[PDB]
């Protein structure tokens, strides 16, 4: 109901801001009498330096941390400074039969995409009969993942397919 | 020199200085004694009376209050000003501002209200302090008791523009290109900075446009060199 | 000589009216100061103080708070003792009531002192 102050403060468009001070500060300083209402001292040069200048996209680092001791990823001759940021060599060292490591070059780690690279498909999979069956079912299974994720999801799918087509 | 006055015998602006030989109390008598006609230069007196003339209106009070507190842990406290000439100029400013407030209702505030004529009492105190300051005499009695009485009007917390120093005493200093190393009233200071805020070399920190109409005399006086602070400086918000 | 609830009921609407007048005088003083400091002279009329209003509003608020605090303390101290003894004043004699209260205070003080001494002797 007492919209008078509201409409006046809204009408007060001009740039000069000293009327509110001279109009209110006397009354408040008379009633409230703090010589230092905020006696804490504040003199701050906030930012000195904040950069490691050696970090790859941190989101990928989280996944490489969450990886199981069975998996292990690395880096090849890397076109992966900051944008691609990955084309790894993940050897699925586990209890069952081993295989050939894929590249899995992923996009920016924000991940509005997935990894799959499929580089060494040409000679590695056609050469062996078992490796040929490994690729077969694994492609069909990867054509099912809705928006797969780079390290954990794709690596686990690869291991599961490798140890499932093994039969 | 702001006076766009009428004809006069000789330099009507000098009468405000010749008014020294006048009565102590009741400036209303002193003004009729000296002159009352040729002291109106512009009907738009609403240019410096409310914004600029509040400075002297508060400084007179802060000087009067600082008198009975000589026991403070400081030689003058904040300021002493026991020379007399400055006090005489202050009294002349009080006379001309009384004339202004008589011409137009935008005078210096009572600083709250309820002075039954706050200007009259302030002028009486100024003159009582000024009489025994004029020409080689002792200084203050009843004045010390009168200044002790505070009306329901007196504010405090005046700007008092000061300048930080550079105390690199005798050994060494180690600064940086940035990241400063810790060791004016014409508006010019809202609660939070929201204008140009063209600082100066020592204390000024005055806005650039000032958002005014006819007080550009001060602006032209300050755009150029200043009180050893002509190096005006721009500082962001 | 009214009840605290009556004082509260008679203070609340005066409080609302004081708040309304406070907002009104604040708006008037602010618009006058702006017209006298930004634009042209238009408000050539004596305005109120806006301080003699806010002080009175704060006084009314504080007095209402004090009345309600007194009523709360009264009801609290009357509730806990009502469940500790029957009503007997012009069902029990006054000297017996005083002796029972003295014995109760003594027993509570003894329990507190014993517990404090044991807690201090524990370490």
């Amino acid at each position: 109901q007492p919209l008078l102050d509201a409409v006046l403060a809204n009408i007060r468009s001009p740039v000069f801001n000293h009327s509110l001070y001279r109009t209110f500060v006397p009354a408040m300083m008379a009633i409230h009498g703090p010589p230092i209402v905020s006696p804490v001292v504040c003199s701050r040069k906030r930012r000195f330096e904040e950069d490691e200048r050696q970090s790859i996209p941190n989101v990928l680092q989280g996944e490489v941390a969450r990886l199981d001791p069975k998996f292990l990823v690395n880096l090849d001759p890397s076109h992966c400074s900051n944008n691609g940021t990955v084309h790894l060599i993940c050897k699925l060292d586990d209890k069952d039969l081993p295989s050939v490591p894929p590249l899995e070059l992923s996009v920016p780690a924000d991940y509005p995409a997935q990894s799959p690279m499929w580089i060494d498909r040409q000679w590695q999979y056609d050469a062996n009969p078992f490796l040929q069956s490994v690729h077969r079912c694994m492609t069909s299974r990867l054509l099912q993942l809705p928006d797969k994720h780079s390290v954990t999801a794709l690596l686990n799918t690869w291991a599961q397919s490798i140890h499932q087509a093994c039969l | 020199p702001h006076f766009l006055n009428t004809p006069d015998k000789s330099p009507g602006d000098r009468l405000a200085e010749i008014c020294a030989k006048i009565t102590d109390v009741d400036i209303d008598k002193v003004m009729i004694n000296l002159k009352t006609e040729e002291f109106v230069l512009d009907m738009n007196t609403l240019q410096a009376l409310q914004q600029l003339l509040q400075w002297v209106g508060d400084f007179v009070l802060y000087l009067l209050v600082s008198l009975p507190n000589q026991g403070s842990p400081l030689r003058p406290g904040h300021s002493f000003l026991r020379d007399g000439t400055s006090l005489g100029m202050l009294r002349e400013l009080m006379v001309v501002i009384r004339i202004w407030g008589l011409l137009k209702p935008s005078c210096l505030p009572v600083y709250t209200a309820t002075s039954d004529d706050s200007m009259s009492l302030l002028f009486r105190l100024l003159t009582k302090l000024w009489i025994c300051c004029r020409d080689e005499g002792a200084a203050s009695p009843a004045s010390d008791g009168l200044v002790s009485r505070l009306q329901p009007k007196q504010p405090l917390r005046l700007r008092f523009g000061r300048a930080p120093t550079l105390p690199s005493s005798t050994s060494t200093l180690q600064l940086d290109g940035l990241t400063r190393a810790p060791g004016l009233h014409l508006g010019a200071y809202p609660t939070e900075e929201c204008k140009a805020c063209t600082r100066c070399g020592c204390v000024t920190m005055l806005k650039s446009p000032n958002k005014t109409t006819a007080v550009t005399q001060w602006e032209q006086r300050w755009i150029k060199n200043c009180l050893c602070g002509g190096l005006w400086r721009r500082v962001p918000l | 000589d009214f009840d605290p609830v009556q004082r509260y009921k008679m203070l609340i609407p005066q409080l609302k009216e004081s708040l309304q007048t406070l907002m009104k005088v604040a708006a008037q003083n602010l618009i006058q100061n702006t017209n006298i400091d930004n634009g042209q002279k238009s408000s050539d009329a004596p305005l109120q103080r806006f301080d003699k209003c806010l002080e009175e509003f704060y006084a009314l608020c504080d007095q209402l708070e004090l009345c309600l605090r007194l009523a709360h303390e009264c009801l609290s101290q009357s509730c806990d003792s009502a469940k500790h003894s029957p009503t007997l004043v012009p069902s029990l004699p006054y000297p017996q009531y005083l002796a029972v209260i003295k014995a109760q205070i003594t027993c509570a003080k003894d329990i507190h002192t014993a517990l404090l001494d044991c807690a201090n002797k524990v370490t």
